[PDB]
């Protein structure tokens, strides 16, 4: 469990990237950040892509999409994401300070599956999943980090990708 | 206390279609799910599907696909699973088992007590098929998938530990591949990661004599093993 | 100026399941505002987007509201009164046909207002899989009063 | 009651800088913005930048960039330009012109009255640089972008056309290429689509001598034609 600070943390930026809902599938409700093509280098980065979820109901399900390392060449090299063992470790902003928290412990009853569609459910495999349960007591903020703004292609300079969950009290 | 009462044994005619249902108490029905599990006789176990407890949503395995039906009933807290174009071979006890509100997260604590039907992708190998051992001395089983079900984001190994006695449920002994369910015997260890793993029992008892099986629950379809037999 | 980004880039592709309908909103509550939408042009991956369809064609000059039941085609200045459109976006012509269109919103805005783009892709059959249709919903409040 | 006023006229030797104003009023500055053009002596016309009047956000043209700096004072509804490293081909008039929210939307229809300084990309070719006409007689300009300016989503051509007479900014006369601003007598004719287009001026008059340009408002950076001076035969 590592407490966090980055550096250039705020002399950035901020495009706020939106997610893209799909509902329907067997009555599931699916939320999607995806930074395929949104963290390449720039001319102008690095700068922020900020992709905010707000959820307030039961079984919503969060996707989100980060390129890999080698995914094109030389375009994502030097990616990191934060934190390494997500969805079961997530980012929070207690104090001013990004700390470090198990999703469970921060919304209790939260589930994982190892496993996004027969691949591990770690961004090393450039997804991760996780749905929300039938209640929430408490309202919780975290995040995630898809940081290519250490990358340099020519004089271009990647972006920093960042998913902030907005979890309102649901199921009353 | 939770509880899985399911109905009666039935006997059907090829082709014809059999639903058996499961009531469940002692729980919210709606914060969790069923999961259905059936076992041949003197067979081993095979996962059936899963439905969601809040929306009824479902996820089945592609060998029924068509066949299986499962349903809820929220004001009664009753799932319900039909199995169409009934064949001989699908004769077997049928089994409720309660789930998460997401399936392929944690192994089956609380099992119904079965409905016998009689009709006139990882791999889970179990390396001794039948086990002799003495009153008080040492046996091991061992579980082998054919892939890793160690998870990276939390170092945990998704793989359980069933005890199953005649007549009766499965028991689930072990989790995460170590950790003993409460009430669980220290004499039962589970050791291994990865890929390879062991069931040991040291001072064997004459209570242990009983089919053990493992189970993965790492990606779906849940899959077992085919059990070890032991005996004294 | 704060930018929202709408991006189906690969979002649209065939698959399985299709057709899956993928909608992203923009909420607007504040001045200048700059919204861009990226969707797939017809090429930029073979088979893929071939009967990929932009609609309105004429987008963001032209857009589309649900007057209750009944999707019509509306032109956004006239749907946002002083709303400015430029032809161009990095000097390339801001329209689907090169992939990216973008408008800013004014900075006043009297009356609440939702329209929308359709970047459907659910004609173009790869395998037996189908492409998916993007929808794009901004929905604006007023503002700057 | 549109109106822009401008500081007065300044000489500066080589190297130093200069700083002209711009004062706004009869409109709300914030829903607006300035654009700065430049006119040297007998001279076309060159677009120097664009400021927001909301937040203050700028676009310069590369041409300029290093040297010019554009700000606003808000609560005054100022706008203000400073060049810097002043050489003998800046001497010229320097404008403002009230511009939209946006840059590169609209052409420029309400100018300030210039300020003279003295110093001790899409391009726009005007056909004949000097003309001469007899009164009573059409004269005709021509002018063409080295690309096309017709915007496919509204099938306009984002090409406008100027009359600036002596002591006078330029005066918006055509705007979409045909649709002319409010007073433009209608023997003022302008044609064409794409990059070719054309300026006729039917029954010449006396009040009709004057330097015409060409606008495409297009893409930026702003550019225009380099001027056609029409005189009498």
């Amino acid at each position: 469990d590592l407490s966090y600070e980055t550096t250039e943390s705020g002399d950035t930026a901020v495009s706020e990237d939106s997610y893209d809902k799909y509902a329907s599938q067997n009555t599931n409700k699916e939320y999607v950040c995806d930074f395929t093509d949104q963290l390449k280098p720039t001319e102008s980065g690095p700068k922020v892509k900020k992709c905010e979820v707000k959820v307030n109901e039961p079984l919503i399900k969060v996707k989100i999409i980060c390129p890999l390392k080698g995914s094109v060449e030389k375009l994502y090299d030097n990616i990191e994401y934060v934190p390494k063992k997500s969805p079961y470790v997530v980012l929070t902003k207690e104090e001013t300070k990004l700390k470090e928290k198990l999703l469970s412990k921060l919304i209790y009853g939260l589930l994982i599956s190892p496993t996004v569609n027969e691949k591990e459910n770690n961004f090393k495999e450039g997804v991760i999943e996780f749905t929300l349960p039938p209640v929430v007591h408490k309202a919780t903020v975290f995040y995630f980090i898809c940081d290519n703004s250490k990358t340099e292609d020519d004089n271009k300079k990647g972006n920093r990708g960042i998913v902030e969950v907005y979890v309102e009290p649901y199921g009353n | 206390q939770v509880q899985l009462v399911q109905s009666g044994a039935e006997v059907k005619k090829p082709g014809a279609s059999v639903k058996v249902s499961c009531k469940a108490s002692g729980y919210t029905f709606t914060s969790y799910g069923i999961s259905w599990v059936r076992q041949a006789p003197g067979q081993g176990l095979e996962w059936m599907g899963w439905i969601s407890g809040y929306n009824g949503n479902t996820k089945y395995a592609q060998k029924l696909q068509g066949r299986v039906t499962m349903t809820t009933d929220t004001s009664t807290s009753t799932a319900y699973m039909e199995l169409r174009s009934l064949r001989s071979d699908d004769t077997a006890v049928y089994y409720c088992a309660r789930d998460k509100y997401i399936p392929v997260a944690d192994p089956f604590d609380y099992w119904g007590q079965g409905t016998l039907v009689t009709v006139s992708d990882i791999v889970m190998t179990q390396s001794p098929d039948s086990l002799a051992v003495s009153l008080g001395e040492r046996a091991t089983i061992n579980c082998k998938s054919s892939q890793s079900v160690l998870y990276s984001s939390n170092n945990k190994n998704y793989l359980a530990w069933y005890q199953q006695k005649p007549g009766q449920p499965p028991k689930l002994l072990i989790y995460w591949a170590s950790t003993r369910e409460s009430g669980v015997p220290d004499r039962f260890s589970g050791s291994g990661s990865g890929t390879d793993f062991t069931l040991t029992i040291s001072s064997l008892q004459a209570e242990d004599v009983a089919v053990y099986y493992c189970q993965q629950y790492y990606s779906a379809p849940i899959t077992f093993g085919q059990g070890t037999r032991l005996e004294i």
